[PDB]
RNA sequence: GCAGAGGUUCUAGCUACACCCUCUAUAAAAAACUAAGGACCACACGA
């Protein structure tokens, strides 16, 4: 019952050094936006930078 | 010019479904479009889903 | 960074507590917070009913003598009531009840390791002197809601719609901690609902891992 | 001659047979579905 | 495989939209298989 379908990288994009497009195919419903949700707030509000 | 009849009766469940016409008392008349999963609801600050 | 912790879980009810997660800063607070709430609400593993035998019932839509409601009332009676199991991933439970009286979860022949959380769950009230009901019913873990059309033998068997979901309200709220001497602090205090199967502690913990191993996708230890 | 009820179908599965009882009628409380055959009546040729 | 019949199954199976092999007057070594019908008037309802 604690197995889930994790995802497994199929084509990333990869525009331009400065742009990139990232995505998955497998994963679980409702999953995908707890994950990106997830990842757009952790590396948008908090991460280690200089400016 | 018939031998008999029999009559079968068969109970089927519809649960609801997308598409399925759903309408208030008030003349508001809508088809479900999608079951968005109770995760993904507008939830109040007690948490509880509309 | 900081760590949150498991620094208090209020037990303030016998169905739904209060878990608090103390060191969190900006940003994290309600991430974390809404990100447990969707693995807590998507996919916890519940220990719902998921299929009913009767003694002498044919099928879901008929009734048998001496009891108060429909064999669909008593399905859906019997998809309310909250059961954990510790060893087996599947069990059968028997319902034997005779004489005048409702028919409560607590009479149910449970085994050594299978035990009802809320005993007072009605099913069904017997109401003629010689009005017996026996049930095998068959209760098995599971993830997520799965309807019984959607699934995989005699007609005898009944089938009741799973409700593998021990939580049914997860509120979050994100306020400032009160650590020794820091600010931009925040603790997350969760109040989840569960219906009494789970325990909030490993709730929350096991979510945790779900959401730990999905950001493995692509990220070692 | 007439059509008979019985559970003599021709050309049928013994699977699809399995839920009519031996007159070729369907027991009841059965779960069928879509498709599935209830009560079994051959025209004869 | 285009005009017919036979075959191991299951009455009958020759492309009938249709499934295997044989030949032009003769019937069997052989497993997956089978069916080609069906209007109008009224009522109520939805957009």
């Amino acid at each position: 019952v604690t197995e889930f379908l994790k995802p497994r990288l199929v084509d990333i994009e990869q525009v331009s050094s400065t742009h990139a497009k990232v995505t998955l195919e497998p994963l679980e419903r409702g999953f995908g936006h707890t994950l990106g949700n997830a990842l757009r707030r952790i590396l948008l509000s908090s991460m280690p930078g200089c400016a | 010019g018939v031998l008999k009849i029999v009559k079968v009766y068969l109970a089927v469940k519809r649960r609801i479904q997308p598409g399925d016409k759903m309408a208030g008392r008030h003349g508001n008349k809508g088809v479900i479009s999608k079951i968005n999963p109770i995760e993904d609801m507008p939830y109040d600050e007690n948490g509880t889903p509309v | 960074f900081l760590k949150p912790r498991l620094v208090d879980i209020e037990q303030v009810s016998s169905t739904h507590a209060k878990v608090t997660l103390e060191p969190l800063e900006r940003g994290f607070g309600h991430t974390l917070g809404n990100a447990l709430r969707r693995i807590l609400l998507s996919s916890m593993p519940g220990c719902a009913v998921t299929e009913v035998e009767i003694d002498g019932v044919l099928h879901e839509y008929s009734t048998k003598e001496g009891v108060q409601e429909d064999i669909l009332e008593i399905l859906l009676n019997l998809k309310g009531l909250a059961v954990r199991v510790q060893g087996k991933d599947e069990v059968i439970l028997t319902l034997n009840k005779s004489g005048i009286g409702p028919v409560t979860a607590a009479d149910i022949t449970h085994d050594g390791d299978v035990e009802i959380v809320k005993p007072q769950h009605v099913i069904c009230h017997l109401t003629d002197e010689n009005a017996s009901i026996s049930m095998r019913i068959k209760v098995q873990r599971g993830r997520g809601y799965v309807p019984a059309s959607t699934r995989i033998r005699p007609i005898g068997r009944l089938l009741v719609d799973a409700c593998y979901s021990p939580v049914e309200r997860i509120a979050y709220n994100v306020e400032a901690a009160r650590v020794e001497q820091r600010t931009d602090l925040d603790k997350l205090v969760i109040e989840m609902e569960t219906n009494g199967t789970i325990d909030p502690e490993e709730a929350i913990r096991r979510a945790a891992t779900i959401l730990a191993e999905q950001l493995e996708a692509f990220v070692d230890l | 001659g007439p059509e008979e009820i019985t559970a003599d179908i021709p050309n049928v599965g013994e699977a699809a047979l399995s839920k009519l009882d031996e007159s070729g009628i369907v027991y009841i409380g059965a779960e069928v579905t879509g498709g599935d055959i209830l009560v079994g009546k051959v025209t004869p040729k």
